[PDB]
């Protein structure tokens, strides 16, 4: 499979430590193996990869000039940092007010695919809606992928919710990953422009 | 017998923290600190005035970290046309606030749980 | 069709009143504005929401924070917390009535279309919602 089209696709990395250090090689892994199936240029896919806990630690942006393996090979040196805790709701606000902060590819689709595999506290949680929402509002598409037990079917839903373009993707966890490529990868284009 | 730098009372051990972490930092603080331990709950009113003595060396106006938390999303809800709905739907449809004391008036505030305050732990055993 | 004024949405008659009033005092309103009308009810995530939405984001104007929905705490304690952390029941309490917060409201922040439950006392304009007359 190949993808090629008007996209603005973000990775955003369940950095936690609910992922064992050898398991985040398996997330880093998939982030690569997506990659190669998508035409990485400024023209056709920009990606940028994120690894967030708290904070986010952005190892990818769409605007680059470095080679697509150069790419490919920053993504899978992504240092692990097995994070105490790994916020979605605020990942997704640095992706509201960074990435997307100004939207210079309106022809383009948006896509943040957050890839997580814990859950945050309610009382954080409590900001899930309006940061979705208000990616949405910026016409960017979000589609949680729950990688395994520990990530809140729940919260998952409340990112959902928001839009009939967020599908979501249950995964039992990491080398589930592995085989849902195809999948994930083809439905992910089928929301962008072309030509 | 409690800890030291703990006061009994009716079987119990308390203690004032002068940290400021949220409710919930707040409750696992104490969880931490002797097991079955968390925030302080007042069951009488004469509990209350006992905690009230540990929290005298704060300042006038402020409040104490207790007990209970998300005391919205515990509700049982309904709309005034009646219409139907699925609880699951409604996740975080409240806000997130946990109770807060004023060891003067003994006067419990229903404020939000992202907020820092000073706090009180108890436990039995 | 729906009286002058009142927007239609899926055979329903919606509408923007400024009237700043309490929750009970709105909710009396809206069922005095037709027959069969409360303060409008919102499927949590459904078109109805982006309705009511930019409905009250077009009338509404300047800068009002909140506008009140039908939908409030059914519970008369004045929290809901039936045990404390530590598993013991919840009997005494001492809460503070004006923190007492079991009323909804809309949140201008995104267009009006965030939930978030208030003092139902406060004074705050709103929607009315009623069927087809």
């Amino acid at each position: 499979f190949y993808c090629s089209k008007l996209l603005d696709l973000v990775f955003l990395l369940d950095g936690s430590s609910m992922l064992s250090e050898a398991e985040f090689e398996v997330l880093k892994a998939f982030v690569v193996g997506m990659m190669e199936r998508l035409h990485i240029s400024q023209k056709r896919i920009r990606v940028a990869v994120v690894e967030y806990h708290d904070g986010s630690r952005a190892y990818l942006e769409l605007k680059a000039r470095k080679r697509p393996s150069e790419l490919r090979r920053i993504t899978s040196q992504i240092k692990y940092t097995g994070s105490q805790v790994a916020s979605t709701s605020e990942v997704l606000k640095y992706t509201l007010f960074q990435i997307f902060g100004k939207i210079d590819r309106p022809e383009a689709s948006h896509i943040t695919l957050l890839l997580t595999a814990s859950q945050e506290p309610p009382r954080m949680a409590r900001n899930l809606v309006r940061y979705v929402q208000g990616l949405k509002k910026k016409k960017v598409i979000v589609i949680p992928v729950g990688i395994g037990p520990h990530a809140s079917l729940k919260q998952i839903r409340l990112i959902e919710k928001q839009a009939p373009e967020n599908k979501a993707f249950l995964l039992s966890g990491v080398d589930e990953l592995e085989q849902r490529r195809d999948e994930i990868v083809s439905y992910l284009c089928d929301l962008a422009p072309e030509a | 017998d409690c800890p030291p730098d703990w006061s009994s009372y009716e079987g119990h051990c308390y203690r004032f923290f002068k940290e400021w972490m949220h409710w919930d930092d707040a409750e696992e603080f104490c969880t931490e600190q002797q097991t079955g331990a968390h925030l302080v709950s007042f069951q009488s009113k004469e509990e209350a005035d006992f905690v009230r003595s540990l929290t005298s060396e704060m300042l006038k106006g402020d409040v104490v970290w207790i007990g209970l938390s998300d005391v919205w999303n515990k509700c049982r809800f309904e709309w005034t046309d009646g219409m139907e709905f699925d609880y699951d739907d409604y996740y975080l449809i409240a806000e997130y606030e946990c109770v807060a004391s004023k060891p003067t008036n003994n006067k419990w505030w229903i404020i939000p749980c992202t907020r820092f305050k000073n706090f009180v732990c108890e436990f039995q055993a | 069709d729906c009286p002058s004024g009142w927007s239609s949405y899926e055979g329903n008659c919606y509408k923007f009143f400024q009237q700043k009033m309490n929750w009970a005092d709105a909710e009396r309103f809206c069922s005095e504005q037709a027959k069969g009308g409360h303060l409008v009810s919102i499927k949590i995530y459904s078109k109805e929401k982006d309705f009511v939405g930019d409905l009250v984001t077009k009338n509404i104007q300047s800068s009002d924070l909140y506008a009140w929905i039908g939908l409030r705490v059914e519970n008369k304690e004045k929290q809901c917390s039936s045990e404390w952390s530590d598993g013991s029941s919840v009997s005494y309490e001492n809460v503070v009535e004006r923190t007492v917060k079991k009323c909804f409201a809309l949140e201008k922040d995104l267009g009006f279309v965030l939930w978030i439950n208030l003092y139902c006392a406060q004074k705050n304009p709103f929607v009315c919602k009623s069927p087809p007359p």
